[PDB]
RNA sequence: CUAAAACUCAAAGGAAUUGACGGGGGCCCGCACAAGCGGCGGAGCAUGUGGAUUAAUUCGAUGCAACGCGAAGAACCUUAC
RNA sequence: AGUAACUGACGCUGAGGAGCGAAAGCGUGGGGAGCGAACAGGAUUAGAUACCCUGGUAGUCCACGCCGUAAACGGUGGGUA
RNA sequence: CGGCCAACUACGUGCCAGCAGCCGCGGUAAUACGUAGGGUCCGAGCGUUGUCCGGAAUUACUGGGCGUAAAGAGCUCGUAGGUGGUUUGUCGCGUUGUUCGUGAAAACUCACAGCUUAACUGUGGGCGUGCGGGCGAUACGGGCAGACUAGAGUACUGCAG
């Protein structure tokens, strides 16, 4: 079909995958 | 309840002649109103209400009994239409009209219920009241010997008794051999719709 | 709705003719002024009665008027309660007398202006106007010596708010040719919301005229 | 199809879909008013919603709109809220009764006679 | 649809035979685009036929709808449709499938009544059907539904034409009450016949 | 990887049909581009418009397609301020 | 594929499970020509932390192991007449 | 009382006050708001709230699909399961027919009867979709005892990569 629904997944994982990067320091002292 | 307003703006605004004898009707055939003159677009569902409407304005029965008698006539095994028909004609306020001794079915309705009858030997007081098989409705010499009744029964020349319904001499004793049918009754307007309608 | 020009106001001197012709030196204000004051008059009266054209020409003090009227006996009634009236009235609302001289048209359907008046006041009776106006060009097609016609209503058609403006046609009807002899009517209908217009075009023959 | 997986799992209800936490289906509840104030509802319709924060008695918070033109509860006061519904307000889906227990009916209606607590005029 | 019961003051104004029950399904607005505004068209499905069973749809297209009523009138009268009956009722039920409507139709007794959707109770009502059963199982559409319908009327059947293909005689492939309500109907038909002509 | 709940929306999607467009392509025109001529834009005069006053600066047109437009006649009149 | 001999139903699928499994990334010991994440500058842009240019650390390669992710698209499961 | 859905005329409110279940209606000329009438539905009930179902084929066994609407696991091996070629005999677990007892009373319905009709009530049946025992049937599903190659796997001679 189209890429409208593609767009919003790739932009989802983006926005998740930018929020695990800034919070895996804290991920990590939390799990250490 | 009882309906108490007029029964010619019905009759009008339906399109047909509810109590039969009647000049307002044929003279404004229009629908009552400020707006009778407006097109009305034509629809089944709108022609299927107005068939029951006509029907119920013109036998004197309230929604419910209708509904009721509905019922009744898809419980029955015959056809839903004639069963009906059938069991709204066998009220005895409807049969007592067509016998001659009553004029409209107002007046029926008002004589069975004031208490002027004996259905076989006892009081009824019940317009309701579904005549059955060999069933004889009499007449007591109190309400005989009066007004009403002498013109209702002197003035027998309306319409022909059917072959379901007789007059056994001047008594007006009402005798009835058996139930009515689709061509003993011949009703003006038909049941198929009345029937389409009720079965939603 | 369209830049077309009026057929007969560009051919008022090439094919069609003039319904004021007359000249007079500083006195031709006062000639079209009584000229527009008896339109005036007549304009409900001859509406009315329907009127396809009235020729106005100015003599040595008088008037010379000649209407085209469609249906005679309305506005000719009795001898001396309808003409005398009218013309009695004209005569006292201008400064001179009105020998007035009525002319009847050959054929209502072939006559623009007449065709019209009818399909304007049928709209007004409240009637379909798509099948009045098919009903018209019907008339106006039925051989009246014509080769082509087109109708148009604008205006709130219907008593709508949307300013409808169909377009029938029937026919051929240039109007880039100039040796056309078609004759043109526009006419004005008065409604209980607005106004409406009325353009009708009919295309008699190929005639020359010359 | 596949009548064997149907035998072994499958063919479940999606969800009952609770239209209102009516708190055990309460069509009418009381409870305190707080805040009647004026919302805005969406671009669509510019308008002005007399509402308010009702706390019921069942130990929940919502907010329900006024119906009618003159609204005579204030703060602190005991209204009938009902389920309802109000398209042109996001977020609200509960109204309240006029005339019930401390609430009063609108003025000049003879024609609804039955919502906003209309009485009738000798 | 309006102003149409006039009486003009010409030669004839269109009474004529085919008195066939027409009837309309639906009628929307078209609107096409071009190089400055929108072009308005209508659509209209129309359903014509006699009381007998023959029934015949139709498409009409123009720019009035008088018009494209009239269109699909023409439409429907030059492509017709047969339909069996027994008496009043459907032959066998059967389930119609067109591109996307599935229009189910099953038989009832006499007095039951016709049952179905918009346009399915249309062209059922335009047939000779009174007392049956439908049902249009998806699609919320009208000439989809009507397709279907045709398609179902198309997939039935006569008793005597179903035995004559099979290679068989009569009481071997009717039931005895589906038999016994087909003679009904033939005597009924033949009594009408007979005190039509008489 | 297993995987929801609250909240929100009256839609979100799939195919094709007609307009608009591609700094997409192909076939062609307009003193349109190129060469030339005479200009506006540089200064004074004439008005019109925007903007500011004003007892009133009547009213508008808001590009191309309004701005030597309505003024193809403003001391009273025209003029509606 | 051919011979068609051999047992004569031993045929197909498969919940969990097991194995393999594009590229990218990590540990160990090497190597690293070219290309090339990040990084430095040169240039346009009002702003270029990018498209363009110049050098280049990980990566791309080898052996031991790992996560099991792709538009892993024929977006179309395996088997039968 | 705009279309769903049985039913319109005028005054005041003109982004306001409001109406409303979905579409959704008002920015001076609202059949969509209030008010006056007129029409429609019902009638001692009428509209609303909360709950369950039909429509919604909207958990599709009766009643859908998985290329582009939601969807073939990225691909293979395999446990339990599902399932299975032709044919002879045999058991009859499944299936089918019959018969006995139950499936309470009660409930729905067919017929009759009473309370003036009806609601309501009583009587004779169907139903109480099943279950427990005996017998019959063997084509089919199932088990056991046999046979065979069209499926399955192996053998010998060649073949592309
Ligand atoms: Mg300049
Ligand atoms: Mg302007
Ligand atoms: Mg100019
Ligand atoms: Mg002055
Ligand atoms: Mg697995
Ligand atoms: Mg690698
Ligand atoms: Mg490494
Ligand atoms: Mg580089
Ligand atoms: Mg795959
Ligand atoms: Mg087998
Ligand atoms: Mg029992």
């Amino acid at each position: 079909g189209s890429v409208i629904k593609k767009r919003r997944k790739r932009m989802s994982k983006k926005k998740h995958r930018k929020l695990l990067r800034r919070t895996r320091v804290q991920r990590r002292k939390l799990g250490k | 309840a009882r309906y108490t307003g007029p029964a010619t703006r019905k009759s009008r605004r339906l399109g047909v002649d509810l109590v039969g004898g009647d000049q307002s009707f044929e003279k404004r055939p229009y629908p009552p109103g400020q707006h009778g003159r407006a097109r009305i677009k034509e629809s089944e569902y709108r022609q299927q209400l107005q068939e029951k409407q006509k029907a119920r304005f013109s036998y004197g029965v309230m929604e419910k009994q209708f509904r009721r008698y509905y019922e009744e006539a898809n419980r029955q095994p015959g056809k839903t239409g004639d069963n009906l028909l059938r069991i709204l004609e066998s009220r005895l306020d409807n049969v007592v009209y067509r016998a001659g001794l009553a004029r409209t079915r107002r007046m029926a309705r008002q004589l069975v219920s004031h208490g002027h009858f004996l259905v076989n030997g006892v009081k009824v007081d019940i317009p309701s009241y579904r005549v059955s098989q060999y069933d004889i409705i009499d007449v007591k010499e109190k309400s005989l010997n009066t007004l009403p009744f002498q013109i209702a029964r002197e003035t027998a020349g309306e319409r022909p008794i059917p072959s379901w319904l007789q007059v056994v001499g001047e008594r007006q004793r009402i005798l009835v051999h058996q139930l009515p049918e689709r061509a003993q009754i011949d009703v003006p307007l038909t049941e198929q719709l009345i029937v389409e309608l009720y079965s939603k | 709705m369209g830049q077309k020009i009026n057929p007969h106001g560009f051919r008022l001197g090439i094919t069609t003719e003039w319904k004021s012709r007359w000249y007079a030196d500083k006195q031709y204000k006062d000639y079209v002024k009584e000229d527009v004051a008896i339109r005036k008059l007549l304009a409900t009266g001859l509406e009315r009665a329907g009127i396809a054209d009235v020729e106005i020409e100015r003599t040595r003090d008088r008037v010379r008027v000649d209407i085209h009227t469609a249906r005679p006996g309305i506005v000719i009634g009795r001898r001396g309660t309808e003409a005398d009236r009218i013309r009695a009235d004209l005569e006292k609302l201008t400064g001179k007398q009105v020998q007035l001289n009525i002319l009847e048209v050959k054929n209502p359907e072939s006559q623009a202006q007449l065709v019209a008046q009818g399909v304007a006041e049928q709209l007004s009776n409240r009637v379909a106007f798509r099948r009045a106006m098919r009903k018209a060009i019907q008339s106006a097609m039925r051989q009246p010596n014509v080769k082509g016609i087109r109708v148009q209503c604008s205006g709130r058609l219907g008593g709508a708010e949307m300013s409808r403006s169909e377009f029938y046609r029937e026919g051929r009807v240039p109007l880039h040719t100039l040796r056309a002899d078609i004759d043109y009517g526009l006419y004005e209908a008065k409604t209980t919301f607005g106004r409406i217009g009325v353009k009708v075009w009919i295309y008699k023959g190929d005639i020359v005229g010359g | 199809p596949t009548i064997q997986q149907l035998v072994r799992k499958g063919r479940r209800d999606k969800i009952a879909k609770v239209k209102t936490a009516a708190l055990k289906g309460s069509p009418q509840r009381r409870g305190v008013c707080t805040r009647v104030y004026t919302t805005t509802p969406k671009k669509p319709n510019s308008a002005l919603r007399k509402v308010a924060r009702v706390k019921l008695t069942s130990q929940v918070e919502v907010t329900a709109y006024i119906p009618g033109e003159g609204h005579n509860l204030q703060e602190h006061s005991m209204v009938l809220v009902r389920g309802g519904r109000v398209k042109d307000l996001p977020g609200v889906r509960y109204k309240i009764i006029r005339g019930s227990l401390d609430t009063q009916g609108v003025k000049n209606r003879k024609q609804a006679r039955s919502r906003y607590g209309a009485k009738k005029e000798k | 649809r309006g102003r149409r019961d006039d009486r003009g003051g010409r030669g004839r104004d269109g009474g004529d035979k085919s008195n066939y029950i027409e009837r309309v399904v639906s009628i929307n607005r078209v609107s096409k685009v071009v190089k400055g505004g929108r072009r308005f068209s209508f659509t209209a499905l129309v359903i014509v036929g006699d009381g007998k069973g023959m029934v015949g749809v139709g498409y009409g297209k123009a720019k009035e709808v008088p018009a494209a009523i009239a269109k699909g009138v023409e439409e429907a009268r030059k492509n017709f449709f047969r339909v069996p009956l027994i008496g009043s009722t459907i032959t066998h039920p059967v389930q119609g499938e067109a591109a996307a409507g599935v229009v189910m139709l099953r038989p009832a007794s006499p007095g039951t009544g016709v049952i179905a959707g918009g346009a399915a109770r249309a062209v059922l009502e335009c047939a000779g059907v009174h007392d049956i059963l439908a049902k249009s199982l998806g699609s919320d559409n009208a000439i989809n539904v009507v397709h279907a319908t045709v398609a179902a009327l198309k997939l039935l059947q006569r008793p005597e034409e179903v035995a004559a293909r099979r290679g068989l005689p009569i009481e071997d492939v009717a039931p005895a009450g589906m038999l016994k309500a087909r003679r009904e109907s033939e005597a009924l038909a033949a009594a009408a016949a007979r005190e039509g002509s008489a």
